[PDB]
């Protein structure tokens, strides 16, 4: 049902972004890093929600509202936002490790200098991963594969895999996990485990699909019906909700979010 | 005894603070509106700076 | 006790290159901008190096750009000057300098004692003119160089630095800008203008009041020192 | 001669109470009526002064308005050019936890002090670069509580130890001693003319003295707390004290007995600072309600809140001009709040 | 304007300077000082303001504050210790025996702590000074000489069980102040030790609010 | 079937 689940995960989706980012800058200025470093995947997400309609076009049997919009730079640009918004929250995960198991030394890397500079590199890793796609934005829409010739969409996939899920996703995402190990009212422990497992089982389900259903299409790309044409189309929904449930989730846990939402 | 010489110091106040004019509020009033009419000109926090370069209004 | 001494120089091949150095001591000078200042013989000075407080901006003057480097080693509280290939032109006496650059600051304060250096043979500047117009000690004199544009910026300090050569040792700061006077000088020296007119008005003269007068300019990037001037006995 | 010595003194209570309420017919609030309310005061934010990295408990601003002195709980007593939110200098403090500091009217001295009770004074304008400390002021036994300059050689202290002094810095003992108070000292005033000076106790006392003898002018009544606030009129005859119990009280010199109060029914918290504008006509207070409420002094209703912190307003004083008010609050930043046209 | 950029300059250095100094401030503790003139707090640190003992035991320096000097009225003056990372408080144990009143006044004292409007997150250290002392005083005498309502036992546990207990069920902020307890051991290591694991215990809480987790 | 749309 995309006329509707398209909607449905497209405007709560883009509101509470925006909403996070509007109470993130004026309640609670919080120079902090984290104040910054979950702001950037704020906006992250909040440019990336563009991309909903963009692929339900797919279902609308409109391949472009103008034309030469879609096939250009949407995967170039919106794609993007893919990396960049992973790039962010291993931003935070690694902001939250400095802060909490080592402070020992945190004038180096902990100081607001580098908060924008980390971002900045983000920004332009993301670029660089989605710069191929733009040279090879002809098609029909997806191109990557198109333009070259023997397998350099396969290529393609197989590092964007690699490089969304295996190294931030996999094992810098789960410094979370690290963050604990010797500082986990003991009912502190509980409170700070419903803010740690839940994150990254979020991102683990909701955001693992999408890259393991594709990767199967590059094993076997299985026969179509109202079946594949709706439950693919959940299965990119689910990976879009990632990027919902994601803003509400760190505006909420957060007891000074907590405050900040509470002024 | 040390209440007799801190008497002394109660009235010490009384005695010269009440000996004086001790004037009314009648007065006490009179400045707050000529020198706020003095000084009014003068605040800025009340008489908005629009000073081309206000020192802070810019 | 603020002590500026300077070494490195005194005679110099044709061709050849010479270092100098200057000695800060008596104050916080790791918090203190510094110029330099040369000094050609029978003539005026002229500005060859600056670098601001904490070696953040560094210039040069256009006639040694390249040629010459200025570097400042603040922990050793010690100036590095190096001036390789020197001509002709480089027949003159060095004078250090401090700066602090603040509200209200002190700006060209305290001169070293001076170094010379002796070799075998598009911006503002000032008119030193008025060569000589020698008086009695009970008299007073007023002095003037002039520049083209309104010396006053929307900050309101005018650059105008006044000092005076007295001969056998380094220019006393008189009045650093334009409009606040010095420490260490007295009520005597004096100064007032209004926006490209100036007056260094002077009370009395004595012994001590002799003495090639100097001006600088701080406004533009290039510090144009004062054409040479006389005594005025 | 207990009761006897109490029967005359609770002669000398009425006969003054009397007097007051003879002068007194009625309270300024309905006299007032005929000046126009300022209305809802909007201060813009023009500068934030931010760079100061804890509460700060005292900004006090030099007789140009150019510079101001904020001193917080970090040990930084920085100058700051309000102009351009450039940092003249960053003095170090030797004691951390000053409730006070002072631009000296030369404006070559900067004084701190706090709980060690030592108001250790400060060499700006010095030969060589940096600024250095004049003298300590050792010889308190509470906890100095405002130290307010009367002159270049001249320091007046109001400490915990319900008494207060005037010093003298070429040698550093004290000229006098005022010990007439029951409760911590919290706030010290210098009038105008410095003349006379007012300080504050815990007991809801406030209390005027005379600087060149030591002997206690007078003392005024009304609060029903502690009193953790009192600044001059520009006028040099009130003051002002905003205690704990969340009100402000307006004094009178020649009347002996409180004005005005400062309080509404939606406010419960206590006023940790006091400040006028350069008519007297604002009275700043910087409630612990996290707003620096302004207060019309001559209405003594809320004519306009300067809320734009995320902590209490823990100290705010107008400038020499009163172009800015600098309302640096528990929270680490200060804000140069000026009318915007 | 090169003067002005000179200036801003230099400004901008005195930032470097603020910023430098400010993490340092950041990284020190706070831990504040509070009880009575009969505390005896003396003891703690053998091992006219604030002595501030700024002393450094596990390369974290920490400032204590021998602030029991000042002999003014704290509620005026206990708003400067709003953050601090603990408050250590030496319990007055010398009511098993001694009176003068029976360490009444550390309850008094301790509720009003507790219900302070800015200790509600400062996780306060309960220590029974004059542990030594009391011990034998509970041995001699009971405790129900001003604790009518305590069981007392005449053992060294059930002091603790019954002093330190009227105390923390004054404390009502169960859940945001993490009240830690270790009897008063005249030893080298295990009086601060403990004061250096408690302290890094808050500030890995403090962290994980400010964090967000 | 390979980017976001089959």
């Amino acid at each position: 049902l995309v006329p509707v689940l398209y909607l449905l995960v497209c405007a709560a989706g883009l509101g509470g972004n925006t909403l996070v980012i509007y109470v993130v800058l004026r309640f609670a200025k919080m120079k902090t890093v984290t104040n910054i470093y979950i702001l950037n995947l704020a906006v992250a997400d909040v440019l990336y929600m563009l991309g909903l309609p963009f692929l339900a076009t797919q279902n609308a049997a409109s391949f472009w509202p103008f034309g030469p919009v879609l096939c250009r730079l949407v995967m170039t640009l919106d794609g993007v936002n893919q990396f960049t918004s992973v790039f962010c929250l291993t931003v935070m995960s690694v902001d939250r490790y400095l802060a909490v198991v080592h402070p020992l030394s945190s004038a180096r890397w902990r100081r607001p200098r580098v908060a924008k500079l980390a971002s900045a590199a983000a920004w332009v890793l993301s670029l660089c991963m989605s710069l191929p796609l733009l040279v090879f934005a002809d098609v029909q829409c997806n191109a990557s594969w198109p333009e070259p010739v023997g397998l350099w969409g396969a290529v393609f996939i197989i590092y964007t895999a690699v490089l969304g899920f295996f190294a931030p996703l996999l094992v810098i995402c789960l410094c979370y996990l690290l963050i604990v190990v010797k500082v986990r009212r003991r009912r502190s422990e509980r409170k700070v485990t419903r803010m740690v497992l839940v994150v990254v089982l979020v991102f683990a389900g909701c955001w693992l699909p999408f890259f393991t259903v594709n990767i199967v299409n590059l094993a076997v790309a299985l026969p179509q019906e109202p079946a594949s044409a709706g439950l693919y189309f959940f299965v990119v929904i689910l990976s879009y909700a990632n990027s919902c449930a994601n803003p509400v989730l760190y505006g909420f846990l957060s007891d000074n979010f907590r405050q900040s939402f509470q002024k | 005894t040390a209440s007799i010489a801190q008497a002394r110091k109660l009235v010490e106040q009384l005695k010269m603070e009440a000996n004086i004019d001790r004037i009314k509020v009648s007065k006490a009033a009179a400045d707050l509106m000529a020198y706020c009419e003095a000084h009014a000109k003068e605040d800025p926090l009340l008489t908005p700076v629009p000073a081309s370069e206000n020192p802070f209004r810019e | 006790a603020v002590q500026l001494v300077e070494s490195g120089g005194g005679l110099v091949q044709p061709g050849g290159s010479r270092k100098l150095s200057c000695s800060a001591s008596g104050f916080a000078f790791s918090s203190f901008g510094m110029h330099w200042v040369r000094q050609a013989p029978e003539k005026g000075l002229e500005w060859v190096a600056y670098i601001s407080s904490g070696s953040g901006t560094i210039y040069y003057a256009d006639t040694v750009k390249g040629r010459f480097t200025i570097s400042r080693d603040d922990p050793k509280n010690t100036l590095f000057l190096q001036m390789t290939s020197l001509r002709s032109e480089d027949t003159a006496m060095y004078y250090c300098v401090r700066s602090i650059y603040y509200y209200g600051s002190s700006p060209f304060d305290f001169w070293g004692q001076g170094t010379t250096l002796t070799v075998s043979a598009s911006d503002i500047v000032m008119t030193q003119a008025t060569s000589s117009v020698p008086v009695t000690p009970g008299e007073s004199v007023s002095i003037s160089c002039r520049s083209s544009k309104s010396l006053l910026h929307s900050n309101g300090n005018t650059y105008l630095y006044w000092f005076l050569q007295r001969p056998g040792q380094s220019p006393q700061l008189l009045i650093y800008r334009m409009s606040n006077l010095a420490s260490g000088v007295p009520d005597r020296f004096s100064g007032s203008g209004s926006g490209t007119a100036f007056t260094l008005t002077i009370s009395r003269l004595e012994a001590e009041d002799v003495g090639v007068y100097y001006c600088m300019q701080h406004l533009e990037y290039p510090l144009t020192f004062g054409a040479g001037t006389k005594l005025e006995l | 001669e207990l009761d006897q010595l109490r029967q005359e003194a609770e002669q000398l209570k009425n006969q003054i109470r009397d007097a007051r309420k003879a002068c007194a017919d009625a309270t300024l609030s309905q006299i007032t009526n005929n000046i126009d309310p300022v209305g809802r005061i909007q201060m813009r934010t023009r500068r934030t002064l931010r760079g100061h990295l804890a509460k700060i408990y005292a900004m006090h601003w030099g007789t140009d308005s150019r510079l101001l002195v904020s001193a917080s709980q970090d040990g930084k007593l920085i100058i700051w050019d309000s102009y351009t939110t450039n940092k003249v200098h960053a003095i170090p403090l030797r004691s951390s936890w000053v409730m006070t500091c002072a631009y000296a009217p030369s404006g070559n001295y900067v004084a701190c002090g706090g709980l060690d009770n030592i108001c250790s004074i400060y060499n700006l304008k010095t030969r060589e670069g940096n600024v250095r400390v004049s003298r300590e002021l050792a010889g308190h036994t509470g906890y100095l509580s405002c130290c307010r300059f009367l002159d270049d050689n001249q320091i007046v202290t109001s400490s915990g130890d319900t008494t207060c002094a005037l010093w003298d810095i070429e040698t550093g003992q004290q000229t006098t001693t005022f010990t007439g108070h029951t409760g911590d000292v919290m706030s010290l005033s210098l009038a105008p003319d410095t003349r006379l000076f007012v300080s504050g106790a815990c007991d809801a006392s406030a209390k005027l003295w005379d600087v060149r003898e030591g002997m206690c002018r007078q003392t005024f009544t009304g609060h029903e707390s502690d009193i953790n606030a009192i600044c001059f009129f520009p006028n040099g005859n009130a003051f002002a004290t905003g205690s704990d119990d969340a009100t402000c009280r307006l004094f009178d010199l020649r009347a002996d007995q409180e004005l005005m109060t400062y309080s509404h029914d939606n406010i419960i918290c206590g006023i940790t600072s006091v400040s006028f504008s350069k008519s007297g006509r604002l009275l700043l207070a910087g409630y612990d309600d996290f707003n620096c409420n302004v207060w019309d002094a001559l209405k003594a209703d809320r004519a306009g809140v300067l809320a734009g912190h995320d902590n209490r307003v823990s100290c705010l004083g107008v400038t020499d001009d009163g172009m800015a008010v600098a309302t640096g609050s528990w929270d680490s930043f200060l804000k140069i709040w000026n009318g915007s046209s | 304007s090169a003067e002005d950029k000179a200036a801003v300059e230099r400004s901008k250095m005195i930032d470097r300077n603020l910023r430098e100094d400010g993490e340092k401030a950041a990284r020190e503790v706070k831990l504040l000082l509070l009880g009575a003139g009969e505390s005896g707090k003396s003891t703690i640190v053998k091992q006219t303001g604030i002595v501030e003992t700024h002393f450094t035991f596990k390369d974290l320096h920490f400032k204590m504050f021998d602030v029991g000097a000042q002999r003014s009225e704290r509620k005026k003056w206990i708003h400067c210790f709003e953050g601090v990372t603990a408050i250590i408080f030496c319990v007055a144990l010398s009511d098993y025996d001694l009176v003068l009143n029976r360490m009444h006044e550390s309850m008094k004292l301790f509720d009003s702590i507790c219900n302070n409007k800015w200790f509600t997150d400062t996780s306060i250290i309960l220590f029974l000074n004059k542990k030594d002392l009391f011990e034998e005083k509970i041995k001699k005498s009971p405790l129900t000489i001003c604790y009518p309502e305590y069981a007392g036992s005449n053992t060294y546990e059930e002091a603790a069980a019954y002093i330190q207990c009227q105390f923390e069920d004054l404390n009502k902020r169960k859940d945001t102040k993490e009240i830690y307890t270790h009897f008063t051991c005249s030893t080298d290591t295990k009086n601060v030790q403990f004061v250096f694991d408690a302290v890094t215990d808050v500030i890995i809480k403090n962290n994980l609010k400010d964090c967000g987790l | 079937c390979f980017x976001k749309t089959c």
